[PDB]
């Protein structure tokens, strides 16, 4: 046990948390800004290539119908392999 | 009923097992050597140049006795 | 999670800067043969086949800086993950893969159906096709765990060995002004003749699987090269 | 203006068998024993010969892998299928072994073991000894060694019988 | 009855079985720079060419030797 | 009397003694890439097609391996 | 329930294993010997660069065998 | 709960193993008088050097033999 | 099981004699001693293990 | 498991008769006999194993 | 387990029976007899592997 | 695990069947019939392993 703690990183200095849905929603948000302008057309390829691809992924995500069941992400614990809960 | 057992003195058993993989291990190197005396004494004027593959094919066999080494160092010390 | 840290090569990084401010030239390379590929004359490829060269000599340098340094005492590999060598691994592997892919030259894989027209198609040249197409995947794999496994074990054991060391040399030393320190004389040279070998063994072994790390990427690129004939 | 090759008078060439092709069952062996371009015996059929060559000693009877052997300063035996004994010395040369049947064993020198003389042979023994003792440098003892090996070999292949 | 039981300390046993593999490997490595060592003394000429297929070889043979030691890891740690 | 018992760790020692057979898989690839390069040399002329057959034994044991291999995965997990 | 059991005596079954690795390093190094009267008897005048080189290999596979007696004796008395 | 247990029948297990490498040993004597014999026929001259060089490799191989055989003792009377 | 390498060990001594005689038949004397040595040296090992064999069944 | 060292070592014997009687058959009379002898000494080392499992097995 | 040296030893007859054969083909009727031979003994300790066996699997 | 020195020692004839056939091309024939005789000889022998594991699977 001891040997193996001998082979971490020497030099960690911070450690930030953030939540998927919270950073997920401020990337939405500035690039509903970049992509809001009028002189950027919806049929112009940046737009497509911001829009179309987070847009098939989520709907893929919706029509998802799995007789599993998938435990969430962001639990509080994830080690118990005898508690998906 | 739910019964929960934990054997400490099992990491000895699997320690010497892994100290068994050092037999091929040290088979293996003295196969190169065998070899090394048979070929000098077939073309002596490169004696020099197989020393120098000889030990890299030790290098090589040896690394992997290495291997089984640290596992039984890791049983052995947990 | 969003974790800060840092390499363990500043110091390293201000001995280039120091040393590296002017030119300086190069003669030993530990993989020299990125260099030769094309060892008969007249022949030539039209393929970028000296793109690795930059590549291998940064990479090179790299875990040098890293593995070769390990050695001393306290000096950390900050890199020593297995998924993240393998994140390495597979942007060079799959990279050349999908340069030569993206060629879109099928007939470049026909040597894959091993075999003669003689084998049977379906029951041996097709399941030697198959076992093929696995083995390039496997021999990514199997070069990034190497690659993990023999700096992992080596100082494992160099580690042990110290402990080993420093426990008899403060606990025991006593022995000295005692009847028996012949005993302890032979142990100390034994631990001083192991020590030396040790160090001497890891030297080697470092420089050695970075040239077969680097040889194997430059076997994959090689199974794939079609030299011409001047004329 | 083209000159034949010498090998163009010689009427007796060597057969191979070809690889792809029937086994066949062969009671004599065809031997061509020859010396300094002379030959003693001309495709003798015998039964079996025994040559001497570096590794060791070789049995060689009809169907032989095909094989070449450098031999070494020794006797050599020929046993005919009649039951008859026949033993040469050799100083060197070669044995080509064939899979037809056939032996050609050229030597530079094949003597009758019974011409050969045990008294001659065991105080020339005596003298290069005293030659090799006397021997300037390590050459002159090489040469000498030479000479000591095959006057043994002559004289225990005599007392052998 | 119904008994169920957990012995906690047979992946130590498991380990080592699997470590035992890597004797063939370093016989096999062994073998091969043997071959090599007795080859060069014959056709020296292709020294060169002898040693990139005996790399090869290694690099074929260490290969199932990680499996081995991947097997290990997936039961050490679990 | 009848009773049942359900041992959770007994798949870790099935998994290593599979692992086992690599050791076999390891040395005959050694064994034929050590025959490779004596061929070689005695050959050379011949490189392409006995590196061509190499191969052909080398997948052919390494689908062995593979078999193993699927036992072993197979064990551990179910 | 949690039941934590220590058995004594199983310091010795692994002490065995480890012997065990010996065999393959007392096998390589009759192997060299074995190779080393060839060579000499095929090349005499190398009576002493043989020697040196198999004692060499005979050290090299020396160590080997004294990393699992090292365990050997560690285990027997843990 | 803390479990002790104490078998006294493992230090037989221990001993068996322990003899096991001697087979390692034995074979490994064979080998120098198997290729000994050939040294002779091939070089009869030297009788006398060779034979010297096998006694160094049997005394080795037996001293690897008996440093096994002191640990199968110590566990058979302890 | 000790005894296998034994046996394996004494068939390859007594195998490659074989091969000497046959190459050098008139050393059959002297490579036949040399034989016998190395069975005894092996035979040896072979007590060895059958001791302790016998100690740990009478015990 | 002791027997596997014993009838592979009887194996490895003939092998190498087998080879001796091919490179110089005349000595196939004296290559025999002495084939012979290591067959009766790596048997009776199988029979050390099997008074084992004979003295363990009905006892 | 006994099986695998037995099946091994007579493998290894064969082998150097057909060295031996391409050798010198006219001895095959020598060389044939003496491998039966060789099979025949190794072949008999299998047999007291196998008598083990019934001896203990019925029992 | 008796199969190990089945497999093995069938892969030992057909090694050294392919020397023989090197060596004497022309006696392929009486090489691959002793061969085949090698191989019955050795796969009776893992039959007889197979009718044990059989016997105790289903016991
Ligand atoms: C909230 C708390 C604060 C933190 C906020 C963080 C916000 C995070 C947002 C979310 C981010 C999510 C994702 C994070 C992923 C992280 C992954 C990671 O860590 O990977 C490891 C990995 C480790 O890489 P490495 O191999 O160690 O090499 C990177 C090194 O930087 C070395 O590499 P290199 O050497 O190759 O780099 C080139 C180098 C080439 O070499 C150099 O240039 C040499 C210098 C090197 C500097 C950099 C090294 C820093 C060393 C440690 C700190 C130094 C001391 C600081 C003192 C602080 C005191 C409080 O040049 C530079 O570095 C250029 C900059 C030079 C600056 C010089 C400034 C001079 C000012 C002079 C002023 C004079 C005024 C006079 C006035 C007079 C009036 C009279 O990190 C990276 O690769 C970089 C990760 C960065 C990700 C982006 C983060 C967002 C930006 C944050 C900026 C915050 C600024 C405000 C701070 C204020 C103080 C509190
Ligand atoms: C190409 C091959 C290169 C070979 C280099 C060979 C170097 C030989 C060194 C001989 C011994 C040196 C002893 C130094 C002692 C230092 C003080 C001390 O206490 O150290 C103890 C330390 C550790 O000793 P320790 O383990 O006894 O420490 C005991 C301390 N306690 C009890 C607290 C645990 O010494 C070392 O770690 C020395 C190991 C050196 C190994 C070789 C490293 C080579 C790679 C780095 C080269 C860097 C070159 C950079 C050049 C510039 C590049 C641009």
């Amino acid at each position: 046990s001891n040997p193996a703690d001998h082979f971490r990183p020497n030099l960690k200095a911070l450690t930030l948390y953030a939540e998927r849905q919270h950073y997920v929603d401020r990337w939405l948000h500035v690039k509903e800004r970049w992509l809001a302008p009028w002189y950027l057309p919806w049929w112009s390829p940046l737009f497509q290539l911001g829009t179309w691809y987070s847009q098939r992924s989520r709907n893929l995500f919706l029509v998802e119908n799995h007789l599993s069941y998938r435990p969430y992400k962001f639990r509080r614990n994830d080690e118990d392999r005898n508690n998906p809960y | 009923s739910t019964v929960a057992i934990s054997v400490q003195g099992l990491h000895y058993v699997g320690t010497g097992l892994a100290a068994i993989a050092l037999a091929g291990v040290g088979l293996g190197i003295g196969t190169i050597f065998g070899n090394l005396l048979v070929a000098c004494a077939r073309q002596p004027n490169l004696t020099k140049m197989l020393f120098n593959y000889a030990i890299l094919g030790f290098a090589l066999t040896e690394a992997i006795g290495l291997f089984a080494l640290m596992l039984a160092f890791l049983m052995l010390f947990s | 999670m969003f974790l800060f840290f840092f390499c363990d090569l500043f110091w390293l990084r201000l001995l280039l800067c120091m040393y590296y401010c002017v030119w300086s030239r190069l003669c030993f390379i530990v993989y020299f043969n990125c260099l030769m590929l094309i060892f008969d004359f007249l022949l030539f490829c039209l393929f970028d086949l000296y793109l690795f060269v930059g590549l291998c000599l940064f990479l090179l340098l790299w875990f040098m800086l890293f593995n070769l340094y390990s050695l001393i005492l306290y000096y950390c590999i900050t890199y020593l993950n297995l998924y993240l060598l393998f994140c390495i691994v597979f942007l060079l592997y799959i990279a050349f893969l999908f340069l030569f892919c993206f060629l879109c030259d099928f007939f470049l894989f026909n040597n894959l159906l091993v075999g003669d027209s003689f084998m049977d198609v379906f029951f041996i040249r097709f399941l030697l096709c198959f076992l093929e197409c696995f083995s390039l995947l496997c021999r990514c794999l199997s070069t990034f765990l190497r690659l993990f496994c023999n700096l992992l074990s080596s100082h494992f054991l160099l580690l042990m060995f110290f402990d080993f060391f420093y426990f008899i040399f403060v606990f025991f030393f006593y022995g000295v002004f005692c009847y028996w320190f012949i005993l302890f004389i032979f142990v100390f040279c034994f631990c001083l003749l192991f020590y030396v070998f040790l160090y001497l063994l890891d030297l080697f072994a470092a420089i050695l699987q970075l040239f077969i790390f680097c040889n194997m990427i430059l076997q994959l690129i090689m199974d794939f090269l079609l030299f011409l004939l001047f004329v | 203006h083209d000159l034949p090759e010498g090998f163009e008078f010689m009427e007796h060439k060597v057969v191979n068998k070809d690889i792809h092709a029937p086994h066949e069952n062969l009671e004599t062996l065809r031997l061509t024993l020859t010396r300094q371009d002379e030959f003693l015996l001309r495709e003798e059929p015998v039964k079996c010969v025994t040559v001497t060559g570096t590794n060791g000693e070789y049995g060689i009877y009809p169907g032989h892998a095909y094989k070449i052997v450098q031999l070494n300063p020794s006797p050599l035996t020929v046993e005919y299928t009649d039951g008859t004994t026949k033993k040469y010395f050799v100083s060197g040369g070669f044995a080509h072994i064939n899979n037809e049947g056939s032996c050609d064993v050229n030597t530079v020198e094949c003597t009758l073991l019974d011409d050969l003389d045990l008294a001659i042979a065991e105080k020339e023994l005596a003298a290069q000894q005293a030659a090799l003792g006397s021997a300037k440098d390590d050459k002159a003892k090489s040469v000498v060694e030479i000479r000591i090996s095959v006057i043994e070999a002559v004289i225990a292949a005599l007392k052998h019988h």
